[PDB]
């Protein structure tokens, strides 16, 4: 997986 | 103080509530990081939470501390210590995959930090690769207190649904009340990412968030078999979906349990807390401030603040922000 860690990609965005 | 006291150098990040800047105290030419929050996002007492946690941070090495605190009509400002090593999100993109020895080191230091917050009634609630920063010497610092919950006593619980979906604990997704247990889960996910070079949930790194929540609750996670039995065992212990039985989460022995785990048996915890263990990796400081260690999608941005809209500015209670200014002695 080349795009394993994508800053602020799918699922990596903070939420409340 | 005031915005005019500082020189605004570069943008270096987008926090959970903030835009993070590199600044220099002009009167001293000292360099700091600066979190800038739009009051339109805060006005529960968030400011109270934030300052409460910054207060704890002075007394622990693995928590970023506060230099000072001021406000304009539209924004809050927190001047914090600058950590020029970059964060673990960047480290992982560059390293691809970390050896068990590296992952043990970072998780040990992270455990110390989480445990320090917990013993003082605080749930961190946003543990993630982006929020772990490297010291120039190679030690780690937890930043970003935006989602913290403080004042939590024993048997106290909260129910607020928040965090980063990739790291959100199963008990939150089920809508249970929860305590410290969710940080340990998050640590679980984070250790998995360091050692396997990807999220334990395939869709992350490859579509709605709701599906992600389902995957989290439903799929049994699969540990790469190349990993040692120690490493594997710690990951499944942290990634137990029942917080009652999850590593670190017993009310009396939780931290001891971690420290007693075979994966960490190789750790001298107190030499660790004192920063006397040598980091397995030493960030390369460019000399250009070490700005090389920050994603360019930030550093290639005008440092300009976006002018405020007088419709919103006048329509926000400046009173929830009285006596906010502060300087750490
Ligand atoms: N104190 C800090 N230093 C460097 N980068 C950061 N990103 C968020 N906080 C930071």
């Amino acid at each position: 997986p080349v795009l394993a860690f994508q800053r602020e990609g799918f699922g990596r965005q903070s939420m409340s | 103080l005031g915005l005019q006291d500082f020189d605004l150098l570069r943008v270096i990040g987008r926090g959970s509530y903030a835009k993070v800047l590199l600044v220099r105290l002009k009167k001293t030419d000292r360099i700091y990081a600066m979190r800038v929050v739009k009051k339109e996002l805060v006005n529960i007492d968030w400011v109270q939470t934030e300052k409460h946690v910054f207060e704890q941070a002075s007394n622990h090495p693995f928590l970023v501390g506060l230099h000072s605190c001021f406000q304009t009509e539209s924004r809050l400002f927190f001047v914090i210590e600058y950590v020029n090593g970059g964060d673990l999100m960047f480290h992982m993109q560059r390293q691809r995959k970390l050896p068990e020895e590296h992952a043990r080191f970072y998780s040990a230091e992270i455990s110390l930090a989480l445990n320090y917050l917990h013993e003082r009634g605080i749930i961190y609630r946003d543990l993630k690769l982006d929020n772990v920063l490297l010291d120039s010497e190679g030690h780690i610092k937890l930043t970003d207190y935006g989602m913290c919950k403080e004042g939590l006593r024993p048997g106290d619980t909260t129910s607020t649904f928040c965090g980063t979906p990739n790291y959100i604990a199963p008990e939150i997704l089920r809508g249970e009340d929860y305590g410290f247990s969710v940080d340990w889960w998050a640590l679980g996910v984070l250790m998995f990412e360091m050692m396997a070079g990807r999220s334990p949930f395939d869709i992350v790194g490859s579509n709605t968030e709701d599906y992600l929540f389902q995957v989290i609750l439903e799929k049994q996670i699969r540990i790469p078999r190349s990993l040692s039995v120690k490493a594997a065992s710690v990951l499944k212990s942290f990634l137990n979906k029942d917080p009652k039985e999850r590593l670190g989460c017993h009310p009396q022995t939780g931290f001891a349990d971690i420290q007693g785990h075979p994966f960490f048996r190789n750790v001298d915890w107190d030499m660790m807390e004192q920063k006397q263990v040598v980091p397995p990796f030493k960030p390369n400081i460019s000399g250009e401030f070490g700005l090389d260690n920050f994603d360019s999608q930030f550093t290639n941005e005008p440092v300009q603040l976006t002018p405020d809209d007088d419709d919103i500015v006048r329509k926000i209670d400046q009173s929830e922000f009285e006596g906010f200014e502060y300087i750490n002695p």
